[PDB]
């Protein structure tokens, strides 16, 4: 039994354009452990990206947190790109 | 199921030594201990599993090699007199497990000396029962003395008519020091064999006292006028 | 873990009972072990205790009080073969063994018919057939050698006897003058 | 003190893809990572500054050696498991050991195993037995229940040793673990699909992550359909969550002994 990741993309604080914030991508509920996560600004990968180590749940699944410092704008579109054995192609999940 | 070698060894200061240990029990953890009088076992080095080793309480003067799952050898780089001790190898199924006991090897008696000039084999003598004792108790006590040996590496045993007897035998657990105030004092060991008066009175009964001495090996530079004090059996006998 | 304490030596009589205590002061506790070590031999496992209670493996019993920080090894119906050292070890928080200095146990045999006497052998002097209460003292003289008391068993005759040897380069009547010996000690 | 828990996980992976360790072991006090080890580094390391500062190098050197042996033990148990199932390729083996110190002072202890992320063996420290999910698990249990001293050791570790470690770590990490960051809570109202109004109650900036959020109708429970948002990490040690409903209405939030009401 393989479990596909739950992907949640959200800001550290209530967002406001022009004000510095952190964009988070919380990937959880997946099994097995191998996963690839990338944060994207207008389709392109962000280089300065922080993350937690693989973590464990009592249900035997795994979770991770990816984040980066960003200043939101009406024009800029952010997403989280994830790949896991349960996915044919990487999944791009948009920040709203 | 733990096999360690050698049982005995004499070393000169600055000599290297490797102690061998094997277990055929499928154990993962292996240890090297040293037992010194008046204190608890002291761990030199241990190997929690194949592929790793670590220092214990007393690692200075030693190094270890976990060759495989079965073997864990202990090496003395430059032997020092303070390294004169009784060494034990042990194995347990795992570490990080509370209940799993230790399985020990037979032990390695190591003596380190500045020179080998004081190594002497014993002089064995048998003392026949007192006529007074045979009259008083209808029992005969044969006493065996092994004196002047160094180091304290002996095994005394009694043989009656070529077969090894254990009944009526008492050998001192520890030898005494002939020169108590001297650092390289030689040793004396005694043993008693008690038989029935009739048995001793039978002149067809042969009594032999045998002392195994653990001394020097084949490859040891000996220049002294006295014969090399090698590992040898020294005996004394008496008839009925 | 830091310290384990157990008595250096214990003496009891054959057929009786002896309790070897072990107190531990450690950082964490994952079990207490008892080993039996016969003189010149390797230690052999006797027992393990991690929770409170008393476990019995024949004549051997092991007790643990995790609150009082103590254990005991109880030996019943004492036999001469129980003469050995008893080592106590505790596994601390990090699973490292902390060893006690050991307890040497000395069993006094039951002397059915004591016949204290000093005999001359052909030289050597033998103090034999004395009661297990009698204690042998090592000599103060330079070239005079006296051994500790030894117990032999004549299996075929169900007979046990105490003995000590003395020798020098020396009078047989003066041999054990440093030891308090029975008044009934025969001197031929 | 609030409820606290200490947990240690182990993950074993057979035939791993490049960039995936064969063995991982991580320790946790609540949501906080405290120790780590993997078959790539082969070193036991702290994952909290208060672990690094209060545990002397000898602790890391000792646990590095135990974890090297546990790594070996896990590789071998996984091989025996695969053999029992007639499985090939990449499979996972996991263990979780731990304990909880509850508010009233009572304690819990758990020790369990998973094969391929599914429940395999569960220790019952009160009957000193293993609960097996299938015949393969039952075969393993039969062997593990033969060693009565191991069962007793496990119980002692879960009840005494684990609680003592946790109490030590709670004192070391006091400024993190025993702190309180009250939530920032707001109720948002919005006309969604024509004739439908959506009430959203959002909380953020709170520590510990344990929060109680519910919507009420006129003082009593709302026997309607509430949607709940996950307690998510904000990335600065604090957390966020929400609860929503449709259309007298009030959001109720409980965090660290403080009750909050937000009337609409
Ligand atoms: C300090 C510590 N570290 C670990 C570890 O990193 N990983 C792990 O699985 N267990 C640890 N333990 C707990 C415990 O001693 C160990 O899990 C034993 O195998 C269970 O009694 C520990 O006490």
């Amino acid at each position: 039994i393989q479990r596909t990741p739950k992907i949640q993309v959200y800001s550290r604080h209530p967002a406001e354009n022009g004000k510095s914030n952190f964009l988070n991508c919380y990937v959880s509920g997946f099994h097995p452990s191998d996963i690839e996560v990338d944060l994207l600004k207008n389709g392109e990968r962000i280089e300065k990206v922080e993350h937690s180590d693989l973590s464990f749940s009592k249900d035997w699944s795994f979770y991770l947190l990816y984040y980066t410092e960003f200043t939101p704008t009406e024009k800029d579109e952010y997403a989280c790109r994830v790949n896991h054995v349960t996915l044919s192609q990487p999944k791009i999940v948009k920040w709203d | 199921g733990v096999t360690q070698t050698p049982k005995f060894q004499v070393l000169k200061t600055g000599q290297s030594m490797t102690l061998q240990c094997a277990q055929d029990m499928n154990h993962n953890s292996m240890y090297w201990y040293r037992q010194d009088p008046g204190m608890g076992l002291r761990l030199i080095y241990y190997s929690a599993s194949e592929g790793t080793t670590d220092k214990g309480e007393v690692p200075n003067g030693y190094n270890v090699s976990r060759l495989n799952k079965r073997e864990f050898s202990l090496r003395l780089e430059s032997a020092a007199p303070s390294q004169t001790s009784v060494y034990f190898c042990a194995s347990s199924v795992w570490t990080g497990e509370g209940s799993g006991e230790l399985f020990f090897g037979e032990g390695s008696r190591l003596t380190v000396l500045e020179d080998l000039k004081n190594v002497f084999p014993p002089e064995v003598a048998v003392f026949e029962p007192s006529e007074a004792e045979i009259s008083h108790t209808q029992k005969a006590t044969l006493v065996c003395l092994a004196t002047g040996f160094y180091p304290d590496h002996v095994e005394l045993s009694w043989w009656v008519n070529g077969k090894e007897v254990h009944s009526g035998v008492c050998t001192d657990p520890q030898p005494l020091k002939e020169q108590p105030a001297l650092n390289d004092s030689r040793y004396a060991l005694s043993s008693r064999l008690r038989v029935s008066a009739t048995f001793w009175q039978n002149p067809r009964n042969h009594f032999r006292c045998q002392v195994q001495f653990y001394g020097l090996s084949e490859n040891d530079e000996w220049t002294q006028d006295r014969a090399k004090p090698v590992t040898q059996i020294v005996s004394a006998e008496a008839w009925g | 873990g830091q310290n384990i304490d157990q008595p250096t030596e214990m003496t009891a009589t054959e057929g009786a009972i002896v309790q070897i205590n072990c107190t531990y002061q450690t950082s964490g506790f994952n079990g207490l072990f008892w080993y039996q070590q016969h003189a010149g031999e390797a230690p052999t496992f006797l027992s393990y205790n991690v929770l409170d209670g008393l476990e019995e493996k024949g004549r051997f019993s092991s007790f643990l009080s995790r609150s009082k920080g103590y254990s005991y090894l109880l030996l019943k119906e004492l036999q001469m073969k129980d003469s050995a050292s008893y080592l106590c070890a505790v596994k601390d928080s990090n699973y490292q063994l902390i060893w006690g200095a050991g307890t040497k146990l000395i069993i006094k045999p039951d002397i059915q018919n004591p016949d204290p006497a000093v005999y001359q052998l052909r030289s050597v002097c033998l103090f034999t057939d004395f009661d297990s209460q009698t204690n042998v003292s090592q000599s103060k003289d330079s070239d005079v050698y006296i051994t500790d008391k030894c117990v032999l068993d004549m299996r075929s005759m169900d007979f046990k006897s105490n003995s000590a040897v003395a020798w020098s380069n020396f009078a047989c009547a003066n041999a054990f003058n440093n030891s308090i010996i029975p008044e009934d000690t025969f001197f031929p | 003190m609030r409820t606290h828990s200490l947990r240690y996980f182990r993950l074993g992976v057979s035939d791993p893809i490049h960039g995936v360790p064969e063995f991982i072991s991580v320790g946790y006090v609540d949501s906080h990572p405290i120790t780590t080890y993997d078959s790539v580094t082969r070193q036991a390391e702290p994952r909290a500054p208060w672990m690094a500062e209060n545990l002397a190098p000898d602790h890391w050197e000792r646990y590095t050696q135990l974890l090297r042996g546990w790594q070996q033990m896990f590789k071998v148990e996984l091989k025996r498991l695969q053999r029992h199932y007639n499985h090939s390729g990449s499979h996972t083996y996991q263990r979780m050991i731990g304990c909880e110190l509850l508010e009233d002072g009572s304690t819990t202890g758990f020790l369990q195993y998973a094969y391929d992320g599914q429940d395999f063996l569960i220790f019952n420290k009160d009957t000193l037995s293993w609960l097996a999910v299938d015949n393969v698990a039952h075969t393993i249990k039969q062997a593990w229940e033969a060693n009565q001293h191991e069962l007793l050791y496990q119980k002692n570790w879960l009840e005494e040793e684990c609680i003592a470690w946790l109490k030590r770590f709670l004192e070391y990490g006091k400024d993190t673990l025993q702190r309180t960051e009250p939530p920032l809570v707001r109720v948002n109202r919005k006309e969604t699909f024509p004739g439908v109004t959506a009430l959203f109650c959002k909380a953020h900036g709170f520590y510990p992550p344990e929060i109680y959020m519910t919507w009420m109708k006129n003082g009593e429970e709302i026997v309607q359909e509430i949607d709940y948002g996950d307690i998510l990490p904000s990335g600065d040690g604090t957390y966020q969550a929400w609860a929503s409903i449709e259309l007298l209405y009030s959001c109720h939030v409980e965090h660290s002994g403080v009750h909050m009401v937000l009337q609409v």
